[PDB]
């Protein structure tokens, strides 16, 4: 049947190229040779025989099979390598992770300078990917490394969230030990910068508003190679950690070790003026400080930008 | 999309280990050796009580597609509760399974793990994830006790005596094949449905529809009574085979 | 990690801009020519332009303006890099030694802000109380002359407008005011603001906003006697001021879009215009005196004077001299006449200034046999389209082959004594139902011609509806002779077919050695070609004859010689064709995982293929099986303009930034994910867009007498007609060159201030690297050109690391001799 993963071999995709390096293996673009249709392989090496199977796979095949939604990817299968009919112990042959073929990635678009988003453009790519967002949200799990690399996009308009590797559940009721290092320092949120390491879903939506600001730019906002530059110049255009703005700061490990270099006030509405009104409320409301006073995903699709939205109008990203 | 993990009690009449020659009885046994020592090799970890269920879990399902006699139990129980921490999120190393299990376990018991004990349980990794269709996500009827509970308003302590008897007959079944046969969800009524018997308590009253006879049926419907019995059998059945009683 | 070096063989000849003005004295009448990254200093004389300095800045100069503060005897210089580089310049002269001051620098960029569509503008306030510039969608940013401004610290005002076609300084208002055209969805206004820098924001405007043409271009701020704007469309010019409107609509700047304007006469009377297809207009401001003593604006009358090259920017000099600053072809002096010639114009050209042109395409030929090597360039476009001839004798002697149609491809044949162009040329849909062209060219004089009468395409039934006037272009071969440059044949390819790629080669066990072409059939609704060719062509006893035609579903971008079979990518496809005993092509194998295919150069069974936003992939051929091998790939993602191999393991790129970079097979066999990562070990902002890359030297090495550390060669061509050579390193040479850079930075006076490391680092609106891997020979050659107490301050403390001399500490007089070594590479 379809369910019975892990049997079906390799041998069933001809392997058109490498279209990423990923985290535990390559990711390969392949052809299926039953249907045509194409599909994406990640490649999982269980040789390494330190710890099996990583975890980071263990989470995308636990996660995705649960998540069902148009912009979030969806998992086809898992196939494996010719194995060792004489010997299951001697077998070292990897899995891939089949995933439907997306054409390009935003990063890609965006790094090439190519594209060019109008204002309709970049409702029907938010609303898409904060719809995502809310489904997952909604299910108990965070993303936890929302950045442009990871948004997959068709040359129809499509938009699907990707790279689950560093995806767990969240609990209101118990707060729990988390990695505070979890998303990329660009799209970083500030709560996580301090160490919060007991965080709300609003780390993700710090995130998408860092790629509502971007694709408004074309240039990423927050731009730092270390955690306290980074803070510094989400602090100039935020407006610098208070207790005034987020009275809890000061319950965050780093508060007195990590500081602006001034108090500097909120500026965002004034740098990013060239932005239309309706969106520009939603990034005041997505890059909050506060994480309690930050925005949901939910919020977001409730905004004047993003709620009269149509998705049948899934007007194309101008290619 | 999904596979079907249930089967019939008749249907294990047919395990592969009943028709290696392997009797009822023993196949029996070994379904509880495993599982408790997946239990309590887990609990001198430290594990959260999901992730010594999952390793049981994934456990049972093991032996519905192979045989004991071919795949030691004590090696197959180490590496569902290894591979059960990384799904669950509660990982533990390999090497300090082996530990604690070589602590538990006999010599002639910790001889299944052979000359390599920590190679032979990585190895056979592969052949989990093969066996369980890589379908790693488990829900246990401890979530549905508690989700049902919550919805039962009355005395404080009689309820929350409800809770405590039931959560151990659901630490109990998980010796026996009934993760095999009921969803956790008919479980979860099972239990509260056996500890209101035995406390005799009236569950309806607790419930919004306190002339609603069969209460179970708000929280899991078309349940039959039969079935809610045929577990109580099979759960009170571990305490009468063993010299322990109802608690 | 990889070392390579980077030279300047001929400096960018394309006008960027100019202005005139007195800035060496104020006295004398300068003309300033901005090419890119270099600025030239004329003196205006009535016999012709005076040579008096020329300098370069580390930046394209993106504003170039002349003003005069009061308080100053001549004019100061503003400068604005594409980097946002700012700068205030002086010329001071003590005797004999020229030298330019940097009064005021500093770096504009803003944090967050949107690049505009219409570039960088950079316009300066009538009074010299401001500099305006657009830099971002939705701001204006003002840096306030004030003495004390040493720094040209700025500040932003919101604009409203978020689309801005063109801003100009008005003269005549009581207040700094602008003029402007913009585009919101309601079509094209003109409207004004006053600009305060007591209150840091805009004030309501002497006057209301104007709807005005759909195609409005350009702003010109009108002088005193007059005041108010002229605003120039594709059908008309109005002159707005207040109440004030005139429309003229004369249908003779209809048919070529109008690009260049610039005064006349200072009180407004008279402007130049210029426009593409490169016809110079007189556009009179007629003047009404009332009895009130008031002077007002009649009307507008356009003239036509007569023809130009096609020129980016026009300055009137004096008498009847006018400067045609051209990017796409030859920059020019003509004379303008009171009286016409018989010919009906009224424009007579005194001196051609030889501009390389867009560099498209070019190759390197000994055509002389003397062991050099010549270079041959597809240069300029549409009337200006010509072929280059280049060698070295110090200067480079250039020879001009005038072919007044594009020139895109060339390929040289020597079995044959020729060379392969293919070529476009514009005609225009006319009331015959076919087209027009505007002047005869090179395909149109050859001696011999031929047209494709190709039935691939024929079954059609897809319409493609035309309106008379609209421009199509219309795709050649031409086969020109090696020592006349003579137009021996010419064959034209389909309606609607775009030649895109050339090669001259024998294939398989054919003897015949053949001109190939891959074509793609455009369509304007197609957003990617979906039809092509390879068409196979012999050029045998004067006539070209048609050998094998092999239809694809797609555009041949590419096409390369590969070990006797046919290497062609077509669109994401990558594809090898064998050449069978029958003559025609066979497919053998494909590769498929590419965006676009855009570039292919191969070296042994290796290909480098690059990719339009994917950088480069290196593939293999396995003989063994018959098909290809993915054997690295760039994953960092970059838009290529053109690549090159330097050696087995080095891969050269070059960025739509630009920018240069050099990629490595990561050597390390361990993972086959190491091997299959490509590490870009080089990163260089160049600053000129390279179309071509072509392995070659232009100098006469018999390699006999001392050869330069420099190992390899290879020449590029760019888009401001620069061309340049790169050449590899030893870790050595590399890590000398390098830290003596360091050193010259230290003690080389920037123009503008500009740190050089900032000017090299790689550069992307998204990303800035330094630069890594490369040395910037045109640093290091001008250690030659410090002052002798300079040379000895570089020196100071230097040891080498090289294995023959262990640690050797240097002299002035030792550097001099290795640079000087370094000259003879070009
Ligand atoms: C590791 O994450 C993934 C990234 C992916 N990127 C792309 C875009 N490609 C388009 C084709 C090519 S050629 C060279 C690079 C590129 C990028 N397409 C995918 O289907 C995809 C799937 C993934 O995981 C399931």
């Amino acid at each position: 049947t379809e369910s019975d993963w892990g049997k079906r071999c390799v041998d069933k995709f001809d392997i058109i190229g490498i279209i990423g390096e990923g985290t535990y293996g390559q990711v390969y673009k392949a052809k299926d040779k039953d249907t045509g249709e194409l599909v994406a392989l990640k490649k999982v090496r269980l040789d390494n025989e330190k710890e099996g199977f990583p975890i980071t796979a263990i989470r995308e095949i636990k996660i995705l099979r649960q998540l069902i939604h148009r912009s979030v990817v969806n998992m086809k299968e898992i196939v494996t390598d010719k194995q060792d009919a004489l010997d299951f112990k001697k077998d070292k042959g990897a899995f891939y992770l089949v995933f439907e073929y997306m054409d390009h990635d935003l990063m890609g678009l965006l790094e090439s300078g190519l594209v060019h988003f109008s204002e309709d453009h970049i409702k029907s790519f938010m609303k898409q990917l904060m719809e995502g967002l809310e489904y997952c949200h909604k299910k108990n799990f965070l993303h936890r490394d929302i950045k442009c690399s990871n948004i997959l996009l068709n040359n129809s308009g499509q938009i699907k969230l990707a790279d689950f590797g560093l995806a767990r559940l969240y609990n209101s009721e118990e707060s729990r030990p988390y990695t505070n290092k979890v998303i990329t320092l660009w799209y970083r949120p500030p709560e996580l910068l301090l160490g919060e390491e007991r965080y709300t879903p609003a780390i993700d939506v710090w995130s998408c508003g860092c790629i509502l600001g971007e694709l408004f730019t074309k240039k990423p906002i927050f731009q730092a190679n270390l955690e306290l530059a980074q803070l510094e110049l989400i602090s100039r255009l935020c407006g610098s950690p208070c207790p005034a703005v987020w009275p809890d700061v000061i319950r965050l490990p780093y508060f007195n070790t990590m500081k602006p270099k001034k108090q500097y006030r909120r500026r965002l509405r004034e740098e990013f003026s060239f932005i239309p009104s309706a969106a520009l409320d939603l990034l005041d409301h997505m890059l909050t400080l506060d994480p309690s006073k930050r925005c949901t995903a939910e919020q977001t699709l409730q905004s004047d930008f993003l709620k009269d939205v149509e998705l049948s109008k899934m007007a194309p990203p101008d290619l | 999309t999904k596979p079907c993990w249930y089967w019939d009690k008749k249907d294990l009449a047919h395990t592969p280990s009943q028709l290696e020659g392997l009797d009822p009885a023993t196949e029996a046994r070994y379904r509880r050796e495993g599982a408790r020592f997946i239990f309590d090799v887990g609990t001198r970890l430290g594990l959260h009580y999901d992730t010594l269920a999952t390793g049981i879990i994934y456990f049972h399902r093991f032996y519905m597609f192979h045989s004991f006699k071919q795949f030691p139990r004590y090696v197959t129980g180490a590496c569902c509760l290894f591979l059960a921490g990384k799904v669950e999120e509660t990982p533990k190393k390999c090497k300090d399974i082996i530990k604690t299990a070589r602590s538990l376990l006999n010599d002639v018991q910790f001889g299944q793990f052979g000359d390599d004990p920590k190679e032979e349980v990585m190895v056979l990794e592969r052949i989990l994830l093969q066996t369980i269709k890589f379908d790693l996500q488990v829900e246990h009827p401890y979530q549905f006790l508690l989700k049902y509970a919550k919805q039962l308003k009355g005395d404080k302590n009689k309820i929350q005596k409800l809770v405590q008897m039931a959560w151990t007959f659901v630490n109990d079944s998980l010796c026996t094949t009934l993760s095999l046969q009921w969803e956790p969800e008919i479980i979860a009524v099972a239990v509260m449905y056996l500890a209101g018997r035995l406390c005799k308590f009236e569950i309806q009253e607790w419930t919004s529809k306190p002339m609603y006879r069969r209460w179970w049926e708000q929280f899991v419907q078309d349940v039959p009574v039969d079935v809610l019995e045929d577990i109580c059998h099979q759960i009170l059945d571990l305490y009468s085979q063993g010299k322990q009683q109802m608690p | 990690m990889s070392y390579n070096y980077v030279v300047t063989a001929q400096k960018p000849t394309a006008v960027n801009g100019c202005v005139t003005g007195h800035f060496t004295s104020a006295e004398d009448l300068n003309l300033l020519i901005a090419k890119n990254t270099r600025l030239e200093i004329y003196v205006v004389t009535a016999e012709g332009l005076r040579p008096v300095k020329e300098v370069g800045m580390y930046g394209k100069i993106a504003v170039m303006e002349l003003f005069r503060p009061k308080g100053e005897s001549k004019d100061l210089l503003f400068i604005l890099t594409a980097k946002y580089n700012a700068c205030i310049l002086e010329y001071k002269q003590s005797g004999e030694s020229i030298d330019i001051i940097t009064r005021a620098h500093g770096n504009v960029q803003d944090r967050i802000g949107r690049p505009s569509e219409t570039g960088i503008i950079g316009i300066i306030d009538p009074e010299c109380r401001m500099i305006g510039l657009r830099l971002y969608d939705g701001l204006f940013k003002v840096i306030p002359l004030d003495r004390d401004n040493k720094e040209l610290k700025a500040f932003n005002i919101r604009l409203e407008e978020l689309h801005v076609i063109d801003v100009k300084f008005l003269y005549g208002c009581q207040a700094p005011t602008i003029c402007f055209v913009y585009q919101d969805p309601q079509g094209r206004h003109v409207k004004t603001y006053e600009v305060s820098l007591r209150e840091k924001e805009f004030n309501k405007g002497p006057w209301k906003q104007e709807n005005v043409e759909a195609e409005a271009s350009m702003v010109i701020a009108v002088p005193e006697p007059f005041g108010g704007a002229i605003i120039i469309g594709q059908e008309s010019i109005t002159y707005h001021n207040g109440d004030k409107y005139l429309a003229i609509a004369p249908p003779i700047i209809k048919q070529s879009t109008i690009v260049c304007h610039n005064r006349v006469d200072p009180n407004g009377s008279r402007y130049l215009l210029g426009d593409m297809e490169g016809r110079l207009f007189m556009l009179l401001l007629e003047k009404e005196e009332q009895m009130d003593g008031t002077v007002t604006l009649k009307d507008l009358r356009v003239e036509l004077l007569g023809e130009t090259s096609i020129a980016e920017c026009l300055t009137y000099l004096d008498n009847g001299v006018v400067f045609v600053g051209s990017r796409l072809g030859d920059s020019q002096l003509v004379k303008l006449n009171v009286d016409s010639n018989e010919q009906g114009s009224y424009v007579v050209a005194m001196e051609t200034f030889t501009n390389l042109g867009p560099i498209v395409d070019m190759c390197v030929v000994d055509l002389e046999r003397q062991g050099q090597g010549q270079l041959v360039t597809c240069s300029g476009a549409f009337k200006e389209g010509s072929l280059r001839i280049i060698r070295n004798g110090q200067k480079l002697h250039i020879r001009t082959v005038p072919l007044y149609e594009s020139p895109r491809k060339i390929c040289y044949q020597e079995v044959s004594q020729c060379f392969g162009v293919l070529s476009s040329r514009i005609e225009v849909q006319d009331t015959s139902g076919g087209t027009t062209a505007l002047r005869p060219s090179a395909s149109t004089q050859a001696l011999s011609s031929s047209v494709s009468s190709s039935k691939l395409f024929s079954s059609s039934t897809a319409p493609h509806e035309t309106s008379f006037g609209e421009e199509v272009e219309v795709h050649n071969l031409l086969i020109i002779d090696q020592h006349t440059f003579e137009v021996l044949h010419a064959h034209q390819f389909l309606q609607n077919e775009y030649a895109l790629s050339l090669v001259s080669c024998k294939l398989g066990k054919d003897p015949n050695t053949y001109f190939i072409v891959g074509t793609a059939m455009v369509y304007p609704e197609e957003a990617e070609p979906k039809q092509g060719r390879i068409v196979v062509f012999q050029y045998s006893d004067g006539k070209l004859q048609t050998v094998a035609e092999k239809e694809v579903k797609g555009a041949v971008y590419s096409m390369v010689e590969f070990n006797g079979k046919l290497l062609a990518s077509i669109n994401s496809t990558v594809r090898l064709y064998e050449w069978t005993t029958e003559k025609e092509l066979r497919t053998e194998c494909n590769h498929y995982n590419n965006i676009m295919a855009l570039y292919l150069k191969t070296k042994g069974d290796f290909i480098l293929v690059g990719d339009l936003m994917r950088s480069v992939l290196l593939l293999a051929y396995k003989p063994m099986e018959g098909n290809f091998e993915e054997i690295a790939r760039d994953f960092n993602p970059n838009w290529m303009s053109a690549v090159e191999i330097l050696d087995d393991d080095n891969f050269l790129g070059a960025e739509n930034a630009f920018n240069l970079f050099v990629c490595q097979k990561d050597s390390a066999a361990t993972t086959d994910e190491e091997r299959q990562h490509l590490q870009e070990v080089g990163l260089f902002h160049l600053g000129e867009f390279v179309n071509v890359f072509c392995h070659g030297s232009l100098v006469m090495q018999n390699l006999g007498e001392t050869s330069t550390p420099t190992q390899g060669s290879v020449l590029f061509g760019t888009v401001n007609g620069m061309i340049g050579l790169v050449t590899s390193l030893s870790e050595s040479w590399y890590n000398l060159l390098l830290d003596m850079q360091n050193r010259l930075n230290k003690v080389i006076k920037s123009v503008g201030k500009i740190e050089h490391s900032f000017w090299r680092s790689f550069h992307t609106e998204r990303k800035t690297e330094p630069a890594t891997g490369f040395i910037d020979g045109d640093l290091i050659e001008s250690f030659l050109d410090i002052s002798r107490p300079k040379m000895q301050e570089v020196v100071a403390n230097l040891q080498y690391d090289d294995g023959s001399g262990m640690k050797r500490e240097a002299t002035a007089d030792d550097l001099i001799k290795v640079v000087e070594e370094l000259t003879r590479i070009h």
